[PDB]
């Protein structure tokens, strides 16, 4: 009966040894043989890119009242992947019965919810491309990217927003006022017409220890945010010609702590 | 106002040589209620591969033996508040009991489980007027 | 390769011990799965005598 | 600008978007932080529990135990009867269907079957473990046999093949780890083309499958098949016909378990199962 | 022109803008002057006063004490009777209304709570210091009551909650300090959606305010409560009924006050509120 | 594959048209950099292949992929292309010198 | 952004297609691999056949 | 990429078509040759008769 007890205790640390099946013998280098190099941390595997959620605006579209010729238009997302599928608040399609995410699922939000905490920063890089359908191309324009920090009161949704610029005599002082803001901690600023991709890395600045790696919903995820906003001429209020290409990384002090299990998943498709 | 301590869980089984029956007792950290009103919808069968990976502990029917399970405080605090309103105690852990497999008998009806709890290295700070979570008896 | 953190601290115990209040006699064995806590000196701010 | 510059001149790449495939070289990014040097701790002890090590090191997915399934054993089994076959590779679905009332489904691997998705080659030895769950008035043996290659479509010999016998006595809950014996250095990982995946093993009983045919043809992704059969018949107390036994596996990964590769299959799936039918 | 160059290439990342984020690096930017190391001093002693340090400091800020308010003590007053309550947090707002004739609206803050606007989030001890104007003939005693979060809807107890009891004899001008008593490392600093900010006190005497109510309600910025009660009665010798004594408070911050973000609330405010009403 | 409709450009089209891309992508602007530098490891989980392979699905068993992305293009014509320069990467190796094979004028 | 540049300037010559003609310069291309440093064996002894030298 | 620069920037000059006047200062040429070491002598006298010094 204490042959029965011992083999009982968690992860089989009482099981009988039972003379495995051949042997083990492996050399050192098989590595130069095979592949090259190894695979044996996850931590060196994540901090590749991966393509993820191309970012457009074709959801202020809708009302006949958005603003043409020269204006501003504004993204606000999180800095998290926001894992695929339809979650329940949704970025893509939000005026219409259960929103969806269209994403891809990247080695950030796959490794992830096997997990407890999560901390560290987030690396991106968007790149710029856009027609006009007719009316023969303008230029590129101008690209800002800034971060949005946390403020009891008055705080950017995320989202879609567009603002105007010009009136019956051209460029006004107090509009492109209206438009922007202080950039206290925030702005990276470029010319898209001699650099179109822009390259930024967003700390924590969490105020807690940690958050919740299993988090689903799209504005829970949505506590830390930031902007993209580009500036653009001859565009069309009714119509959807900007676009960016959002490949996401991690960054040099991206952590994950306690490894609980495996969550389900299955197949989506959009 | 705050409190700070480890967990600590045993359980009692009683059973005799002629049951032969097994049970999973789980356990989840903080963190959990977010992924609560799902985890309910999943088969007792699938549960189990979850909670085998988690810290667990198993019962044996055929003897009376198991359950001692000591537990570290996580929390993105320090503490955690303890006055009245407060919901941070009912969302630090979770202990889940499903059948592994089912009880039968040696024929020619009914086991008990019983499992204690308390604390250790407590520490309680910030004094204040204020009254703690209304009390309330266990439910069983 | 790493400790396993479930069955790595596994292990059987008596099952006899005293709380100062109630205490439990019994002959067969235990099972153990502790899970020790950190150090963490940033974790005590409100502290006093 | 009192001298000249007499150096000779150089070459450019201006490499405009940077290098997104490699994770050793350093990069020429905008931290939006006020100093270049902030940094936090990866200490791992800093969320309140004691670390055993780096638990993003990919050894701590390949050593976590999980239990699959059960079969029974059927006193009123003939001496040589199979009651379990299955192949030797880490991806093992398991499917379930939203038990509470809605119309939803799922699927399930084991920590070894999750973290070797994202890549497309893999080797190395496997653990199992199998418990049987009986009274201290039970007796009876069993076999467990291993195939290296082929299937095993009829019953084996004694010898021809590895063979174990182990007895229903006062020890239960054996174990054994599959090294690699294939002629290959590296065999390939199983996917799914739908939500149904095909069975990868037989009966087992959470799936609500009990079928005890041997089934077989995944050559190019298994290292071999597990069988277990009947030795001597199971002995009760009371009387057969009506009594039964079950069995559990838990399945893990041998410390030689080795992937090596990168892989774009799981680009389309999800973990929230919970509203995608409507 | 006579060898050739053998190097490798190298990659560029053009970076027209440059950094405009980070306060550390070097920067590629034209001097509009003669020489590229004209200079001036940093001395803070060429204005004709010694220093005591670094103005430019953030401690200077912190430690500068200013007078706020007053309220009274009203001899015909209870044993246990609410004189003063207010929340420990540095954005302490006070609004005037431009005396003189014309119509113009404008807010103070303790040198404490300006510094701290530019910023997201706070911590650290605030000390206090209460100032009773009386006479030579004048006797009672009076309380203070901390609460760490929550707030006294209620008088307290002696000893539930850290109390102090202090007597009006030959002694005045008491102070104190409160350190951080939250659960939390970090909280939020306040702002305000108009011109008018709501109350943070309760009565001050500059603003015409005089209800003696306790305030609530703002758990997620403060540090927590402030509260001043009597216990023995004033005593007077003329007589009462017509005899009252007023007490000041100064606010400061202690020197293990910090502050760690960087935010945008003060994007559209002005300090020119001179002529903003026409 | 397509990549607009109506409304201008669809956030679902746009991922249909790409991957993952957990192993691959380099990507680059072709109006401020027209060339692609690339090197492709051997990745075989075989010690070696056949060097005298002639079949064109035989010798694409490792493969890649380059794609475009142009605006105002024609349904029935083909207005674009790439021109291909091959070399040898840091580990090419050919092992046992067999034979010399049989060869001809061939024309198109 | 503390302090300014005072280095004199340079020039570039940008080169965006590269060196195709020469055999023994580094090369400025991106190894679609994990790391920078994957390499394999030259060692002619790999396929089951000793070698006499250098086949290449 | 796992580090970051925290380097200075600079300033460039491409200089497209290079230097046409010195006679002194290295060029960034492309050699249509092999190796980018290949040279031939300077010797005069390879041509068959004897030289009394640099007939150039």
């Amino acid at each position: 009966s204490p042959l029965a007890i011992a083999g009982n205790r968690a992860g089989g640390s009482g099981a009988i040894t039972l003379e495995p099946f051949g042997s083990d013998n492996t050399s050192p280098e098989l590595s130069k043989l095979h592949f090259g190099e190894t695979y044996d941390h996850m931590r060196v595997l994540v901090k590749g890119y991966n393509f993820y959620k191309a970012v457009l605006d074709n959801t202020t579209i809708t009302d006949p009242d958005n603003p043409s010729g020269t204006v501003v238009i504004r993204s606000t997302v999180p800095d998290f992947p926001a894992p695929r599928g339809h979650i329940p608040n949704g970025p893509d399609k939000p005026f219409l019965p259960h929103p969806e995410n269209a994403a891809l699922c990247t080695h950030l939000t796959w490794f992830s919810p096997c997990y407890v905490a999560r901390r560290g920063g987030i690396r991106w890089k968007y790149l710029h491309f856009g027609a006009r359908f007719g009316a023969t191309d303008a230029p590129k324009g101008l690209g800002f990217v800034n971060r949005v920090p946390q403020v009891p009161y008055g705080r950017r949704p995320l989202g879609n927003e567009r603002l105007p610029l010009t009136d019956v005599n051209g460029f006004n002082p107090t509009e492109l006022s209206q438009a922007f803001s202080n950039e206290n901690g925030g702005v990276y600023a470029t010319d898209l017409d001699v650099q179109p991709a822009i390259e930024v890395e967003l700390p924590f600045y969490s105020s807690l220890r940690f958050v919740n790696p299993r988090w689903d919903d799209y504005e829970k995820i949505g506590i830390h945010r930031h902007s993209i906003d580009l500036l653009s001429y001859r565009t069309n209020g009714a119509k959807c010609e900007d676009a960016w290409m959002a490949y996401v990384a991690a960054g040099d002090d991206f952590n994950l702590s306690w490894m609980l299990s495996c969550p389900p998943f299955r197949l989506v498709n959009l | 106002e705050y409190l700070r301590a480890n967990l600590v869980l045993e359980v009692v089984v009683n059973g005799g040589p002629f049951f032969y029956g097994k049970m999973l007792l789980g356990y989840t950290p903080f963190g959990y209620e977010d992924s609560l009103k799902n985890f309910n919808r999943i088969p007792i069968g699938h549960q189990n591969t979850m909670l085998s990976q988690q810290p667990h502990v198993k019962i044996d029917f055929c003897e009376s033996t198991g359950g001692v399970l000591h537990l570290p405080f996580v929390y993105n605090r320090n503490y955690m508040r303890i006055s009245e309103g407060s919901g941070e105690p009912a969302s630090m852990g979770e202990l889940r009991l499903n059948t592994l497999n089912a009880l039968k008998n040696i024929s020619f009806s009914v086991a008990t489980i019983t499992v204690f709890a308390y604390l250790d290295n407590v520490e309680l700070v910030a004094p204040s007027a204020n009254d703690p979570i209304t009390a309330q008896q266990p439910e069983l | 390769a790493v400790k396993d953190t479930i069955e790595g601290n596994s292990e059987t115990l008596s099952g006899t011990h005293q709380n100062e209040t109630l205490a439990l006699y019994s002959n067969v064995d235990q099972t153990a799965v502790k899970i020790m806590s950190s150090i963490d000196p940033t974790r005590a701010d409100c502290v006093s005598n | 600008c009192r001298p000249v510059v007499i150096d000779p001149p150089h070459k450019y790449r201006p490499t405009y978007v940077g290098n997104m495939a490699n994770a050793d070289i350093a990069e020429a990014v905008d931290k939006l932080s006020l100093t270049s040097k902030q940094e936090l701790t990866i200490n791992h002890d800093v969320i309140g529990k004691k670390s055993d090590g780096d638990d993003m090191h990919l050894s701590t997915f390949f050593g976590r135990e999980a239990y699959m399934d059960r079969f029974e054993w059927k006193t009123t089994d003939s001496y040589d009867t199979l009651l379990f076959y299955t192949h030797v590779h880490p991806i093992l679905f398991k499917r379930f269907e939203a038990t509470s009332g809605d119309y939803d489904v799922g699927m399930l691997l084991p920590p070894v079957g999750y973290a070797t998705i994202p890549f497309s080659f893999w080797r190395g030895g496997m653990t199992f473990r199998f418990s049987i769950v009986a009274s201290a008035f039970h007796r009876g043996r069993l076999r467990i046999v291993y195939q290296p290659q082929g299937g095993l479509g009829t019953v084996p010999g004694f010898s021809a093949a590895f063979n174990r016998v182990i007895d229903l006595g006062d020890a239960r809950d054996f174990e054994v780890t599959v090294e690699w014996n294939q002629n290959i250095a590296f065999r390939e990982v199983h996917t799914t083309g739908s939500n149904v995946p095909s069975a990868q093993y037989t009966p087992g009983l959470d799936v609500g499958r009990t079928s005890q045919l041997p089934l077989g043809d995944q050559t190019s992704v298994s290292n071999g098949v597990l069988a277990v059969y009947v030795v001597n018949d199971l002995v009760s107390p009371d009387g057969g016909t009506d009594e039964s036994v079950e069995v559990n596996w838990f399945v893990k990964g041998a410390p030689s378990f080795e992937v090596a590769s990168r892989d774009t299959k799981f680009a389309r799936w999800s973990t929230h199962w919970s509203q995608e039918e409507f």
